[PDB]
């Protein structure tokens, strides 16, 4: 508000916020950043501004409090969107209207380019189909529904190609990558499926677990980098974090933090940190996506971690580890939880970091900006 | 103007050429005499005019230059020239 | 010109042959010699500090003359016989022991020597602690005494001889082993210099009496060693020096008590620094540190401090050419950085090469 | 890493990492000089200008320049409040964006 972190009460559904590269990737601090309105009563995309410490680049003044630069309007509804470009932004909805907005860097505003009425189409027109992730990769953008409906649109044109609609069991929420030819979709009970780009008909190819714990997975993200990097998290915490993308199950195991976390973000400067959300009102910080072997920030969680340099040893002798194979013990550290609020926040929906700002969507409607110290 | 960026990489010669071409091309595109005393300094300094300098002349005229030479003791240049 | 030329070898016999051609030139020489002797560098008048910059440039030219004097004496002694250090002294080392000084070296009524240059500048002052008045007016002074007296020692058939007319004269080896400790200085570098200086030409002098197997002369160099209060200067010498503990360690009596303070070698080490100073080439910040450490090791080159750096003007043009030769089209407001950054990596390398002047002086303690 | 290619945004962001893993200056340059190419023959202005002062070069934004004044002289665009939104060292490299943000100030004094 006036003092300390920014604390907003926008009072609106904190659905989908992402900020854009409009003001990251360059010598400006990212400050601009855009919100979807999705669960109220016109689902429209909103630009804002927040307001952070100190001017190292034209910042806002006064001491927090964000403003909406401009806002966009659609009768399509809105789910989520991932980042393709820095002025093409593609958005689905549940009822087929995907909206592509043309944003315009030299004005700051929204311009509606194409609202494909007609979506998911590949043999005809007019059909509608709900989506619950859209996550955008070169050259191909891929959104995943509830039932197992899976739609692929193209960078280079305007157009659909492939909808794959087939009947699935259980509940289907996000979508990670691996290559171009292979995808690996999470259920709500602790199941990971691997299709591939040509599947026809019915039953899933191959659908693997893990055992020992097996909690409803939730939120699924992948690295900006190599694909095969997944991030997930979910209610009593069960990802299987791999720094490839073979073999049968997963033999990789990290359980931790009891809270359901609801989305856990990537750092889109250096992917290197990861930002984790909890329901109880908690925001952990880890370093070191698994790929960079580097000291790790602190330990904390059920993980193997990172190894570094080594040297000083006495003249005896020593050990260095062992070879086993098992699908309870961890492999591939990730989780690395700082403490930073323990119990300040009721309830905690999104967040999401960049550079050196992290903003963070409540469930009670309401926004908080907290400029980053560690490292 | 800065149409070139312009760096410390690459020296003044070429802003100096660039300069002298911009105040010809401001002055008179057609009089030949800021050229001939441009040339004439450089070659009492000690140095002949540039290959730019060369072929732009080169176009324009031919015999004033191997006159120039022959006044300037460039035997072997004109020779070639008029060659 | 002279110790530009004297660099080769087997060279000096000429001028050797030619500073002792003729009596009547060596006289014209010895008066010339005691003309430019008599007064050179006088103080007020010649060393002052209100008049004008003149006098202060003429003893400037006469120190770098002396300086080079000196130098050329050292080069032709580092060589073999003959030399043009006893030339150009006066004493050569032909003559027996008991006509190489000159006993009216000293009398203040004499034709003037070097000899008697030296007994007039530092005869005057207190011959205690903090030196006498030589220390107050110029420490290079003592500097290029201590110079002189230590490349007088080195040598086996020069030693003895020296030191003997010094202690028969009116003992000046006890009145310059008291200038210990020094406190009349412009720099802890050059105070920690001297302090070395006479250190080393007092364990010379040492060395040299316990080889000769002189007792009292041991006794006195040990009591003045390890004195701790400050004494009184005294004259009772059993046979060559102080060897009761009433003439030489009199401090004691006089303070009514003992302990471990207000000692020369306890001041000496309370003066000289304590900290290591590290000497650090070239240090930068404000790019990438793989770079940084690329051009750190690609300046790494001998030259005239010791260590691996470079010359004041040559490292700022090697990083002007590293910074000009990896750039790309646009290069606009970065010559102002660029010099400041110059600039203040010129003041590193100045900080750097005091502290390496500093190691050197702490090494050579 | 400046033979293979650097088209898709995939591999562009991780050739980028790599360098900037590395601390480099001239594969980041080229990189962004590259990616600044590809944006200007797609027609994306603001990423073009974005990846110029990235890169600290001025070439493509003078051409960004040049293409605001042929757009201002055949219509007259002027609304671009991204100056005022964040600043940085654009306005000294260039002089188009300069020239908007004191006409912006003038107008609001």
């Amino acid at each position: 508000m006036a003092d300390k972190f920014a604390a907003k009460f926008v009072s609106h559904k904190i659905s989908r916020t992402r900020w854009r590269p409009v003001s990251a990737s360059s010598l400006q601090q990212p400050d601009v950043f855009a919100t979807g309105s999705w669960d109220n009563e016109e689902n429209k995309v909103c630009v804002w501004a927040t307001s952070d410490f100190g001017a190292t680049s034209l910042d806002e003044e006064y001491q927090g409090d964000p403003k909406q630069l401009c806002d966009i309007k659609h009768p399509g509804d809105v789910m989520d969107m991932q980042f393709l470009d820095k002025e093409r932004i593609v958005t689905g909805s549940s009822t087929g209207t995907v909206t592509i907005f043309r944003h315009h860097e030299n004005n700051q505003t929204l311009s509606v380019n194409q609202r494909w009425e007609q979506a998911h189409y590949h043999v005809g027109s007019n059909m509608r189909a709900p989506c619950t992730a859209i996550v955008c990769s070169s050259p191909e953008i891929v959104s995943v529904g509830e039932d197992g409906r899976i739609n692929c649109f193209r960078a280079e044109s305007r157009d659909v190609l492939r909808t794959i609609d087939d009947a699935d069991s259980s509940t289907m929420h996000g979508v990670t990558f691996l290559r171009t030819t292979e995808i690996l979709t999470v259920n709500s009970v602790g199941q990971l499926k691997l299709w591939d780009l040509r599947k026809q008909g019915n039953d899933p190819t191959q659908i693997f677990s893990v055992t020992g714990e097996r909690v409803p997975l939730h939120c699924v993200d992948r690295h900006p980098n190599q694909q095969h990097v997944v991030a997930t998290g979910g209610q009593d915490g069960m990802l299987c974090i791999w720094d490839v993308r073979h073999g049968k199950m997963p033999m990789s195991l990290l359980n931790a933090h009891e809270a359901e976390m609801w989305e856990v973000h990537f750092h889109p400067s250096n992917p290197d940190h990861l930002f984790t959300c909890s329901e109880d009102g908690s925001l952990w910080h880890w370093d070191a996506s698994a790929d960079s072997e580097k000291p790790t920030f602190l330990l904390g969680g059920r993980s193997t971690f990172n190894i570094s340099r080594s040297s000083i040893a006495p003249p005896n002798a020593n050990q260095s580890l062992a070879c086993a194979w098992l699908s309870t013990d961890p492999t591939k550290g990730q989780l690395e939880i700082t403490n930073l609020l323990p119990s300040s926040t009721l309830s905690v929906n999104s967040l999401d970091v960049l550079g050196q700002n992290l903003v963070c969507g409540t469930d009670a409607e309401a926004i908080y900006v907290t400029r980053r110290l560690f490292s | 103007l800065a149409t070139v960026i312009t760096t410390k990489e690459s020296s003044a010669t070429d802003e100096a050429w660039r300069l002298m071409i911009s105040y010809l091309d401001k002055y008179e595109s057609k009089n030949t005499l800021y050229h001939h005393c441009i040339i004439n300094k450089l070659l009492s300094h000690g140095v002949p005019l540039p290959n730019w300098l060369i072929n732009r002349y080169k176009a324009m005229d031919a015999a004033e230059l191997l006159r120039l030479y022959l006044k300037y003791d460039l035997l072997e240049e004109a020779a070639e020239l008029v060659l | 010109i002279l110790c530009s030329i004297s660099c080769n070898s087997k060279i000096q016999e000429k001028i050797v042959g030619d500073f002792t051609q003729d009596q009547n030139v060596s006289q014209k020489l010895m008066v010339g010699f005691v003309s430019c002797l008599d007064s050179e560098e006088a103080e007020e008048l010649l060393d002052s500090e209100k008049e004008a910059e003149d006098q202060v440039k003429q003893t400037n030219i006469r120190y770098m003359t002396k300086i080079h004097i000196l130098n050329l004496l050292i080069t032709s002694l580092e060589m073999k016989a003959p030399n043009l250090a006893m030339f150009l002294l006066g004493y050569e080392l032909k003559k027996p022991v008991s006509t190489t000084n000159l006993q009216d070296s000293g009398v203040l009524g004499c034709p003037r020597t070097c000899l008697h240059s030296i007994l007039d500048i530092l005869r005057k002052g207190t011959d205690v602690r903090a030196g006498p008045v030589a220390v107050w007016d110029t420490p290079h002074l003592a500097e290029l005494c201590y110079q002189v007296i230590y490349q007088l020692c080195a040598c086996a058939d020069t030693s003895g001889p020296t030191m003997r007319y010094l202690r028969t004269s009116q003992d000046f080896l006890f009145s310059q082993l008291q200038h210990l400790p020094f406190s009349v200085e412009e720099s802890e570098i050059s105070a920690m210099n001297q302090m070395s200086w006479l250190m080393k030409t007092a364990t010379i002098e040492l060395r040299i009496t316990s080889l000769n197997r002189q007792r009292s002369h041991t006794q006195r160099l040990l009591h003045l060693l390890l004195d701790d209060m400050p004494t009184r200067p005294y004259s009772a010498d059993g046979e060559g020096g102080m060897e009761d503990e009433s003439r030489s360690l009199s401090g004691f009596l006089h303070f009514d008590t003992t302990s471990k303070v207000r000692r020369k070698i306890l001041r000496i080490l309370d003066s000289i620094q304590f900290s290591n100073e590290i000497p650090e080439p070239l240090q930068l910040d404000f790019f990438d540190r793989s770079q940084i450490e690329q051009v750190i090791a690609n300046c790494e080159h001998k030259n005239r401090r010791g260590q691996t750096v470079c010359n004041v003007k040559l490292l700022h043009r090697v990083l002007v050419a590293e910074v000009n030769a990896l750039q790309g089209m646009a290069a606009i407001g970065q010559r102002p950085l660029l010099m400041e950054e110059i600039n203040t990596i010129l003041q590193y390398v100045v900080e750097r090469n005091k502290l390496l002047q500093c190691l050197h002086a702490k090494r050579h303690a | 890493m400046e033979r293979i290619p650097l088209s898709t945004e995939k591999k562009a962001l991780k050739a980028l990492r790599i360098c900037e893993q590395r601390q480099m200056t001239e594969q980041v340059r080229s990189i962004c000089k590259t990616m600044a190419m590809q944006s200007l023959c797609n027609r994306r202005l603001g990423s073009a200008l974005s990846w110029s002062i990235r890169a600290k070069d001025a070439a493509f934004a003078t051409l960004i320049s040049d293409r605001f004044l042929k757009e201002y002289c055949e219509r007259g665009n002027f609304t671009d409040l991204d100056l005022i939104d964040n600043l940085g060292s654009a306005m000294l490299l260039s002089d188009r964006l300069t020239f908007l943000g004191k006409y912006r100030e003038f107008h609001r004094m």
